[PDB]
């Protein structure tokens, strides 16, 4: 007791004297991936830890995203994890996610052009799935209320680079560090080749996605594991959301491997900007209206080999014999 | 006079976990029984 004031004395001390290793990094820094599974996301972690490992252990991973705080020349990690489709994996959350990791919320999606429209279905579902992991929290909504005031404040804070909000402005209400990434994009000629992926069509994906991304209120990056586009800037992202670096170059559409729009960059004229490219298709051309879904590979379907049972048979044959 | 750890803590919850997948790996390596590679006729690949 008085021995517990004493360190705690000591303690306030040396929170005081701190200002001297100060500043180092954000602490409990711990981030997040979110998706279903065959994301292949274990490369794509690896290169943004700039990294290289195979090691895809189902499930999740602390990922230990190396956080080199070179700006003061400090350190620290991010506690990273990717998300699957094990459903029997909701609890990973439970396991993974905590009161102060909610305030240290930090979240990362990507993309993948297979089922790029399923990838916006399964990322709406990976968004539910971490909605009702927020919901499971039951925490004291007036912080929750407090941190969504300080979030919209830093989207109205989010000004370009060198106001009134939407209609649905973040309607998945993120309200936490979220990552998005248009990334693996290496087959987007082989996916106009073949799949008829047309550019008027290509744009109206990217479009479609950044009016997703702003339904939930969310920022994407271009990127293929060969073009390794925009890693660095990812990262630069990274540390600006939330060990609050200064963002650098300027963000741009014309790079088609690397398109980063930063986050409160555009608006809903500026999608709509990109909504009147809608020549061939309608305006309002459904993702499924473009979605494909080939039943490749020929299943089986080995003719289920049988005959007449020892019984059945046998009452067969007795019929066939009252008749013969 | 600034104390540090071999490796961080967070390197070493890395490790403790790499170990566990580890572990799990031991059972899940097992590769699925190749039935259908009896089958031919596609030269296709097993999933995982």
């Amino acid at each position: 007791s008085e021995e517990e004031e004493g360190q705690s004395l000591w303690s306030s001390i040396l929170s005081e004297v701190s200002t001297r290793a100060r500043s180092k990094l954000p602490s409990g820094k711990n981030i997040l991936v979110f998706g279903e599974d065959g994301s292949g996301k274990t490369t794509l972690m690896t290169k943004l830890q700039g990294a290289e490992h195979g090691k895809k252990g189902r499930g999740l991973e602390y990922l230990y995203l190396s956080v080199h705080d070179e700006d003061r020349d400090d350190h620290t990690r991010c506690n990273v994890w990717i998300l699957d489709g094990d459903l029997y994996h909701k609890g990973l959350l439970k396991f993974a996610v905590s009161a102060e990791s909610l305030p240290e919320t930090l979240v990362i999606f990507v993309a993948d052009m297979s089922r790029p429209w399923t990838v916006m279905e399964s990322l709406q579902k990976w968004a539910s799935v971490l909605r009702e992991h927020i919901d499971k929290m039951k925490i004291p909504p007036e912080k929750m209320r407090e941190l969504e005031r300080k979030f919209v404040k830093d989207f109205q804070d989010y000004m370009e680079p060198e106001l009134p909000l939407g209609d649905n402005v973040l309607t998945h209400n993120l309200g936490i560090p979220v990552l998005v990434v248009c990334t693996k994009c290496d087959a987007v000629s082989v996916l106009e080749k073949e799949h008829d992926y047309r550019d008027e069509h290509l744009d109206f994906i990217q479009s479609h996605l950044r009016r997703f991304c702003l339904q939930y209120g969310a920022a994407l990056i271009y990127t293929s594991v060969k073009e390794e586009k925009n890693l660095d800037l990812l990262y630069k992202y990274i540390v600006h959301k939330t060990y609050g670096f200064h963002f650098t170059t300027p963000a741009l559409v014309v790079e088609k491997d690397a398109v980063f729009i930063p986050a409160g960059w555009d608006n809903e004229k500026k999608i709509a900007i990109l909504h009147e490219n809608f020549t061939t298709v309608k305006p309002e051309d459904a993702y499924e209206d473009f979605i494909v879904k080939p039943p490749v590979r020929k299943l089986v379907h080995d003719k289920e080999l049988a005959a007449e049972d020892e019984q059945v048979f046998l009452m067969k044959q007795q019929s066939l014999l009252a008749k013969q | 006079q600034v104390i540090y750890l071999n490796p961080p803590i967070e390197e070493c919850r890395y490790k403790l976990y790499q170990e566990m997948f580890a572990w799990k790996m031991v059972v899940l390596s097992l590769p699925r029984i190749q039935s259908q590679r009896y089958q031919v006729g596609v030269h296709y690949e097993l999933t995982e």
